[PDB]
């Protein structure tokens, strides 16, 4: 596309998010999750095939759905108390649906099935882009409206979607689809702690975002959709080595890497109010994201998997990625829990 | 609501007697679950017919309710021929005779044992719930 | 919970201004700078306590200028007056436009025979000042008081007393 | 009409607040006849 | 300076459905500038009166108030009449 | 307006039951993706002209004015779809389960 | 009322000469005479098969201005208001970008049909 | 928690009050270990790059340590002033309500009767 | 006259069930105008005017798009209609019966909570400034362009970025 | 909002027309200006959990004007004791109430 498609549509995508985010008015803030789901279109089916086509459909579908719901909430709400915002006299069912129209709108199990297969037809970039900046504008509504929430809605989702997102991705040779999983089950932290804590909801965010950022560009090195084709990085990327599985570790909550701060700081505020059963199988769960996380460490870094011939041409010649962003997001992903009461509060 | 005033008749007489209405209540929770597995079911992995279609509701809710009315007997009659109301041995007896019916309707030696003891691990840990008051789903206090 | 007020029937009872719109309409700017002070009164009465059960008296005074004003019209200009509302009520929007012929005739009635001017173009929308020894509504709205605020903490700030306290980080 | 309906109690308001509430036309024509309710709801937008 | 001529004098025989476009469209945002007439705009809109003026009580520190509407003072719409 | 908003509101819920329940053809699905709108337009403007807000009367124009790219952006990718195999069917769009 | 009387009455009209029209005639029906009118053959094909719609970027392009006309539409009242820079600039701006969206579309062989 | 206390401005970094608490050290532990978190990216970025590790671009490396001290100079002072309006607003809470908070005198162990366990 | 707006809001009711069911979109697109309309005239009955007339002129230009669209890609040899299936004709029926016992049902157990069957008409115009003269829908529509200026930056910049996203989603 | 720009900046892009006591054009009050005034101006600076009990009068007053539930229900009560008397034979309306007034003016 040329560069006035490119500044329309990319400044729109930047602009939809950032109109939720700072509008006091819910119409507003609807009207910011439309430009989103408008100017990301165009972004997901660029290559134009079979298979992304079918992406920017399901995903068109399932957001422009979701959107006449959350629509409704915000005009039964209207009918009911004469005002654009949520109060703490809206009617219960109002919130509800909101949230289960927002959850659709994340990808929360069980309205998650379709962010696996939009993940899996759209290029390393826009999943990188629909994996990330934009799950902040349905957050922001979310926490806007925390003290009004539902939490047995809220912790059903949850738990729901730490479970899915660890079974599914347990079966995944496509890194993709590994990605669309590692966000599910992370949006289940996010919005488990959300009616209590929303501050360590934008801190599982923030740590998400770096640790998956660096992950799709370390992908986006080389193309590597498979695990057979991130086993082949110790001979073409060696180099990335050290760092994919760190981030790899860190995405899977060890210590004493940054992405245990936001697991164990949710559990510990979790239990501050007698949440232990679900704090407890939380936790249990996300023990499986290790394993499959683990099993991509065995296969890339801890061993060497057998290389081909024409990988020799690869190595003759000279890379310019990746760039400053990755080292940076690489180390403060991994080596900042010696910070983390200067990042929770 | 009374469907909510139902299911709370499960805990309004100790342990061990009125042993059929207990049974009556886990038996059609047993069954609300197998309902609720099924609609799952048959919508994400569809049947090749109708008839199909609803054999396996009708297989998915007699099993679940089978296993509802296994532990709320069980649980029931073991707590009153020890004559120890609050006690999760109890629960633990009724969880793993519902794991017993699950491997028996199932065909399936294997999925007894792990049904015995996962499910029973899992019914003591609601009784002991109940006895030192932990909730599911806590409201924000903090 | 409470019984609302109402007055009675016979507290509502004045003599009426049965007059059609036309005849109103035709008599409308002289009427406007004659009944002034008695009108501009009631309007005040009624911006100022929000309640027509508080204004029935000043409302009863707008009917009896408003008759008086009318009674000083079929005394000296019956005919040049009934000739102009007859003629504007023929439009079916009652436009002025259509008579000005009748109209002019209507006004070099009342200003030779009792003095009135027609106000110009403006002049009746104006804001005026209208005195009065009503008192003024103080609570207009029948408000409760207002809750009191969470009373404000004071202090300077002081560094946090052994730092951030998170675990086992010592800072 | 409501002498002999216990607790009731006749001209009760519905608001806390002993401000004049307008009444609205339901409260206002609605002991009188259909036609004058139809009037009050589609006098003005049917009139054509 | 020299080659735009010979473009627009192209453009004319070829294209005046456009530059006429252009040239209505540029001379509308240049005509509010310059009339000196777009100032009433607003004041006529504003000098019309759809609600009813309601009247202000007169404490008696209200020396430019009119107590009639035939008073000289306040509001005067005699630059619409000769307008 | 008691009645009205009623058959309003469950005018909007066969709407989103006839979206969340497909049949064949994208195209009868982005269709009931223009009932709701028109359900909730309509709502919208009930409530504004009964509770005489004038100041919201903007907000059920935006509606329609994002509801029409919604309806340009689906009928868009409905030509991307029907340019592959031929025809709008659902069952079609199922390459992504592996 | 009477608005719904004068349409009604239009509808009378229409069913009314709908009845005779069709009750009036002496009608023979053979397969051969309700056959479809192909120019004289017998058609290949039915005429419920895909019909490829060869403007159909204009076509969704229409609902877009289509909807721009409902922003505009509102003028007549919004030209009585006290802020009229304010009403001025806002129209002149819509009205600028529906021409500088029609623009982009027209140099890009948008407005021109698909072969 | 804190969002809509009182006085607080909206989008403001480091308000004025935050003037009254003494600055981070510029040698602070957590300041150092920012200049550590700089180097390392510098090292990094020639590792993936395929340069010398330390010898190579040490304008970049220099630029790294600098960026990282100073924004985390900053981003310090302002959870310092976090971590004192919380004490802040916790402390005047208890003089507000101190009979929510009651001083209780506690028993000496002569008086405590702590039951015995024996170990056999 | 008493059950006008009730009648209408039923009328609107069916046309979304039809519509539901999901017939060929030719008959799709045939509930739309005839819901279009009706919805119309229940803004205009409940005091609109401008908003009334809107909504049915943007929904037929859109159905009009919407019929060249169905022709070209969503046609099929047999097109479904309401009565061309048994089953679609059961749940259209069916849902007739549904509303007719919903409303009874509903209005027995409330009387006058959600549907007031006993006062249908009473309650549809609540207030209204009998001496006004500024009240049109227009003028509250209007107030974009003075007041709510913002709502119309963000819908011009929605229709002004749709025509990029759609001539790129199209392109070749 | 979550980025309190607007009020940063202190413009207002969408701040002042949330709810219905917000200006109008032409100066056209909305239908419960006076009960929503009251709720807004009882439930300032105290916060939300505070008002949620503490304004709970200026509330329900101002949900009983917007959404009229005990007004239909008074006037359903008085409609129906009075259809029971007249089947009876015990009341006949008022002329003015059968169409028959004596119209004011
Ligand atoms: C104007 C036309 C109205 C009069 C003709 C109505 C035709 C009709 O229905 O005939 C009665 C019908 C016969 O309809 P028909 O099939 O004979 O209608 C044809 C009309 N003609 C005879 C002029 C060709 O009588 C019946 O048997 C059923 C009643
Ligand atoms: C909140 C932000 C969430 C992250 C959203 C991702 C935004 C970037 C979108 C993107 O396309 O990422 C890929 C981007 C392209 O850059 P590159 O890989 O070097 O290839 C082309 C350059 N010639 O490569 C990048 O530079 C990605 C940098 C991501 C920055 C994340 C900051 C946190
Ligand atoms: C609350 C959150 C909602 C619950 C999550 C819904 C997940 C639904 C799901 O993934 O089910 C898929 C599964 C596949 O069905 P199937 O393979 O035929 O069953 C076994 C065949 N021998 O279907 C199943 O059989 C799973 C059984 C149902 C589990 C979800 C409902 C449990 C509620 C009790
Ligand atoms: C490579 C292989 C070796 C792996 C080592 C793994 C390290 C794991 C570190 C885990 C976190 C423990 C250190 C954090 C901490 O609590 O240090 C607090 C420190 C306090 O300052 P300090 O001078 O050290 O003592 C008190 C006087 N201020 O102040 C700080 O916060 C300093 C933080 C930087 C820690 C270095
Ligand atoms: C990893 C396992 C270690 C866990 C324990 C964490 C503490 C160890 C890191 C020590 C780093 C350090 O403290 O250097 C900063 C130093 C200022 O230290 P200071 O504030 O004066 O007193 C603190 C005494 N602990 O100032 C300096 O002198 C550092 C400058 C030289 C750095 C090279
Ligand atoms: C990426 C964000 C940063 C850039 C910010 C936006 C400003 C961009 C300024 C550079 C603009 C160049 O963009 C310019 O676009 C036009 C259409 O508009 C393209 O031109 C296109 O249309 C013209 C119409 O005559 C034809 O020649 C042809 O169909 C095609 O080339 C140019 O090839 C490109 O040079
Ligand atoms: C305020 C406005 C904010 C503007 C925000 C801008 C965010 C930055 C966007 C970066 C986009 C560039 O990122 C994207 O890079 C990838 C490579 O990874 C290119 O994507 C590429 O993928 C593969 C191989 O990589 C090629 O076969 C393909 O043809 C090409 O598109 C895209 O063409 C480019 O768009
Ligand atoms: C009081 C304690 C009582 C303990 C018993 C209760 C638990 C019973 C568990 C039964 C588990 C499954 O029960 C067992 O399933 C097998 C499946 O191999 C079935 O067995 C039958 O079919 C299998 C095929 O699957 C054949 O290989 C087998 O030879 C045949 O007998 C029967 O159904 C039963 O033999
Ligand atoms: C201190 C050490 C203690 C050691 C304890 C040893 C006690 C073992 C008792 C187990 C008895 C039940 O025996 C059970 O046999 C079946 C044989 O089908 C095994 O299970 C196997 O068959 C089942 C069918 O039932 C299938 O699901 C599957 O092929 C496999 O799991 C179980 O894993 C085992 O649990
Ligand atoms: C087969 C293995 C399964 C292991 C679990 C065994 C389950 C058997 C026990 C049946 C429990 C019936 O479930 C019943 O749910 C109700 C729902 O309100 C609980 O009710 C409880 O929580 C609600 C919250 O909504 C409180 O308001 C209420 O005061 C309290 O009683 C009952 O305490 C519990 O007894
Ligand atoms: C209950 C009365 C109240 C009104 C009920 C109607 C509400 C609106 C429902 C709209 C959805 C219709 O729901 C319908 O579900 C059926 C399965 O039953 C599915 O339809 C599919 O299977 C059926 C059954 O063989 C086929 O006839 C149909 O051609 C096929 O597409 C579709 O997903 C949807 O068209
Ligand atoms: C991105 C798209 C941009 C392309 C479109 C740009 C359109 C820009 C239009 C600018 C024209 C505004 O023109 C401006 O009009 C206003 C009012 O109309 C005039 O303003 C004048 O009249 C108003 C009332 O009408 C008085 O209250 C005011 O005091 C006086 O200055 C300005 O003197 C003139 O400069
Ligand atoms: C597309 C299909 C559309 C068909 C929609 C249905 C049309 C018919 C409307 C049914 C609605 C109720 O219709 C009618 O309402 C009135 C008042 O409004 C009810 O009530 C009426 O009778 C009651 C006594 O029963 C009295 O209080 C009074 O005479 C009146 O209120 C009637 O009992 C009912 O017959
Ligand atoms: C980076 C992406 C965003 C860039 C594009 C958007 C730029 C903003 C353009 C829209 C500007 C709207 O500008 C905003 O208008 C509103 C009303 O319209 C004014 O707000 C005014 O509203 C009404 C006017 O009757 C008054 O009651 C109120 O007190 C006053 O503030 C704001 O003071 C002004 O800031």
């Amino acid at each position: 596309m040329n560069p006035i498609t490119l500044a329309i549509i990319y400044f729109t995508i930047f602009l939809g998010p950032v109109i939720t985010m700072s509008s006091t008015n819910l119409m507003l803030m609807w009207v910011g999750l439309e430009f989103s789901l408008l100017a990301i279109i165009p972004m997901l089916i660029n290559k134009k095939n079979p298979r992304s086509t079918e992406a920017a459909t399901k995903y068109f579908v399932t957001q422009a759905t979701a959107s006449m719901i959350i629509l409704l909430a915000i005009v039964l709400n209207y009918k009911q108390l004469g005002t654009w915002m949520f109060q703490q006299q809206t009617n219960g069912l109002i919130l509800n649906m909101t949230l289960m129209a927002l959850s659709m709108k994340l990808g929360l199990a069980p309205f998650h099935f379709w962010l696996p297969e939009v993940t899996q037809g759209i290029p390393l970039h826009m999943g990188l882009i629909l994996l990330t900046w934009q799950k902040i504008a349905p957050l922001s509504i979310l926490i806007q409206i925390y003290p009004l929430l539902n939490s047995t809605i809220i912790l059903m989702l949850a738990i729901t979607s730490i479970f899915m997102g660890a079974w599914g991705g347990l079966n995944q040779t496509q890194m993709r689809k590994i990605m669309a999983y590692s966000s599910i089950a992370h949006m289940g932290w996010m919005l488990a702690i959300l009616p209590y804590n929303p501050s360590l909801t934008l801190l599982n965010l923030m740590i998400y975002i770096i640790l998956t950022a660096p992950m799709f560009m370390a992908l986006m090195l080389n193309n590597s959709m498979t695990i057979n084709s991130i086993s082949l990085l110790w001979n073409k990327t060696p180099a990335m080595l050290t760092m994919i599985s760190l981030m790899l570790l860190s995405l899977g909550g060890l210590p004493p890497l940054t992405g245990f701060l936001p697991k164990w700081i949710i559990i510990t505020e979790l239990m501050k109010n007698n949440c232990l059963i679900m704090a407890t199988l939380m936790a249990m769960m996300a023990l499986l994201n290790l394993f499959f996380y683990t099993r991509l460490i065995y296969s890339t870094s801890l061993t060497m998997f057998p290389t081909n011939n024409n990988s020799k041409m690869m190595t003759h010649q000279t890379k310019t990625k990746p760039n400053l962003m990755f080292s940076t997001l690489a180390i403060m992903s991994t080596m900042t829990l010696p910070l983390a009461p200067q990042l929770i509060t | 609501a009374m469907v909510k005033r139902f299911f709370e008749s499960y805990h309004e007489v100790p342990d061990g007697t009125q042993c059929h209405r207990k049974t009556y209540i886990t038996t059609a929770l047993g069954g609300i679950c197998g309902i609720i597995g099924s609609a799952y079911s048959v919508s994400l992995n569809p049947a090749d017919s109708t008839l199909e279609a609803v054999a396996r509701v009708g297989r998915y809710t007699f099993t679940a309710a089978a296993i509802g009315a296994m532990f709320g007997l069980t649980t029931c009659v073991s707590a009153q021929v020890r004559e120890k109301p609050d006690d999760p041995l109890n629960y633990f007896i009724g969880g793993c005779a519902g794991g017993l019916t699950l491997g028996a309707r199932t065909h399936s030696y294997g999925t007894a044992a792990m049904g015995c003891v996962y499910m029973g691990t899992a019914a003591a840990l609601f009784k002991i719930g109940k006895l030192e008051g932990w909730e599911l789903f806590p409201t924000p206090k903090v | 919970p409470g019984i609302v007020e109402l007055p009675t029937l016979e507290e509502l009872k004045v003599e009426e201004v049965k007059v059609s719109s036309a005849v109103l309409k035709a008599a409308a700017h002289h009427y406007g700078a004659q009944c002034d002070k008695t009108n501009k009164e009631f309007m005040l009465c009624r911006w100022e306590e929000k309640d027509p059960r508080r204004c029935l008296k000043e409302g009863k005074l707008v009917n009896g200028c408003a008759l008086n004003f009318f009674r000083q019209i079929k005394s000296h200009c019956a005919e040049p007056f009934t000739e102009y509302w007859t003629c504007l009520d023929y439009s079916n929007m009652q436009l002025f436009r259509h008579c000005r012929q009748q109209q002019a005739k209507f006004d070099q009635c009342v200003l030779d025979k009792l003095g009135w001017v027609r106000p110009d173009l403006g002049q009746l929308s104006k804001v005026t000042k209208v005195k009065t020894d009503r008192p003024l509504p103080e609570n207009p709205y029948h408000s409760r008081a207002r809750p009191e605020p969470n009373p404000v903490i004071e202090g300077d700030l002081k560094p946090a007393k052994h730092g951030t306290r998170f675990f086992f980080w010592t800072v | 009409i409501m002498k002999d309906v216990p607790n009731w109690k006749v001209g009760e308001s519905v608001f806390h607040t002993t401000r004049w509430v307008p009444p609205l036309i339901g409260e206002m024509y609605g002991l009188r006849t259909k036609e004058e309710m139809s009037n009050a709801n589609f006098g003005f937008t049917w009139y054509t | 300076a020299g080659r735009i001529s010979a473009f627009l004098k192209n453009a004319w025989a070829k294209e005046p459905v456009l530059v006429v476009s252009f040239s209505v469209w540029g001379l509308a945002i240049i005509m509010p500038m310059i009339s000196p007439y777009t100032k009433y705009a607003s004041m006529i809109n504003k000098a019309t009166p759809y609600n009813y003026p309601v009247p202000v009580r007169d404490d008696g520190n209200m020396p430019d108030v009119p107590s009639h509407p035939q008073d000289p003072l306040g509001p005067s719409l005699d630059w619409l009449k000769n307008l | 307006m008691p009645s009205t908003f009623f058959n309003l509101t469950m005018a909007f819920s066969l709407s989103l039951l006839g979206t969340l329940m497909f049949r064949s053809h994208l195209m009868s699905t982005l269709l009931c993706l223009e009932g709701m709108v028109l359900s909730l337009f309509i709502m919208t403007s009930v409530t504004s002209l009964n509770s005489n807000s004038m100041s919201s009367m903007p907000i059920p124009i935006t509606i329609l004015v994002f509801a029409a790219c919604e309806a340009a952006v689906g009928l868009a990718l409905l030509v991307k779809v029907s340019n592959t195999y031929g025809t709008d069917y659902v069952q079609n769009l199922n390459l992504l389960q592996c | 009322m009477n608005l719904y009387t004068v349409i009604f009455i239009n509808i009378l009209l229409s069913l009314t000469l709908i009845l005779v029209a069709f009750w009036l005639p002496q009608m023979n029906l053979y397969s051969e005479k309700a056959n479809p009118y192909e120019c004289g053959f017998d058609p290949t094909s039915s005429a419920r098969l895909p019909f490829s719609m060869k403007f159909f970027l204009v076509a969704i392009t229409f609902l877009l201005f289509d909807l721009e006309i409902a922003l505009l539409l509102p003028l007549p009242w919004a030209i009585q208001t006290i802020k009229t820079s304010t009403m001025m600039i806002m129209a002149f701006i819509l009205v600028t970008i529906l021409s500088l969206g029609l623009a982009y579309e027209w140099t890009q062989k948008g407005l021109e049909w698909t072969e | 928690m804190m969002n809509g206390r009182p006085g607080h401005e909206p989008l403001k970094f480091l308000p004025d009050e935050a003037r009254s608490l003494p600055p981070p050290k510029l040698n602070d532990p957590r300041l150092v270990y920012m200049g550590l978190l700089g180097y390392c990216t510098g090292l990094m970025d020639n590792m993936l790059r395929m340069r010398p590790v330390m010898r190579a671009g040490l304008h970049r490396q220099l630029l790294f340590v600098t960026s990282f001290v100073f924004a985390g100079y900053f981003y310090l002072k302002r959870q310092n002033y976090l971590y004192a309006v919380k004490d802040h607003d916790m402390f005047g809470y208890i003089k507000l309500h101190p009979e929510d908070f009651p001083e209780k005198e506690k028993k000496t162990y002569a008086e405590i009767l702590e039951p015995f366990h024996p170990v056999r | 006259m008493n059950n006008y707006i009730f009648v209408l809001s039923s009328l609107f009711l069916v046309g979304c069930l039809g519509l539901a069911l999901k017939p060929s979109p030719i008959y799709g697109g045939l509930g739309l105008i005839v819901s279009g309309f009706v919805g119309c005239l229940m803004v205009l009955g409940f005091g609109g005017s401008f908003l009334g007339l809107m909504v049915f002129l943007i929904y037929l230009g859109g159905m009009l798009v919407v019929f060249g669209y169905t022709t070209a890609m969503a046609t099929e040899e047999y097109p479904e209609t309401w009565g061309s299936n048994w089953l679609i004709l059961g749940f259209l029926v069916l849902g007739v019966i549904m509303e007719v016992f919903l409303i009874c049902v509903l209005n027995y157990y409330d009387e006058v909570g959600v549907i007031n069957l006993d006062g249908l008409g009473d309650w549809l115009m609540y207030e209204v400034d009998d001496v006004g003269v500024m009240l049109e829908g227009g003028i509250g529509v209007a107030a974009m362009y003075s007041c709510a200026t913002w709502m119309m930056v963000v819908a011009g910049w929605s229709l002004f970025a749709g025509i990029f996203i759609i001539i790129e989603i199209t392109r070749d | 909002p979550f980025l309190d720009i607007q009020k940063k900046l202190g413009i207002s892009l969408d701040r002042h027309f949330m709810f219905l006591s917000a200006e109008q054009p032409y100066k056209n009050a909305a239908r419960c200006h006076a009960f929503e005034k009251e709720w807004i101006e009882c439930a300032h600076g105290i916060g939300g959990t505070r008002a949620k009990k503490e304004c709970k009068i200026e509330f329900d007053d101002f949900e009983e004007c917007l959404l009229r539930y005990k007004t239909m229900r008074r006037m359903h009560d008085i409609k129906k004791q009075r259809e029971k008397l007249m089947k009876e034979g015990k009341y006949t309306p008022p002329p003015h109430h059968s169409g028959r007034e004596e119209p004011r003016p």
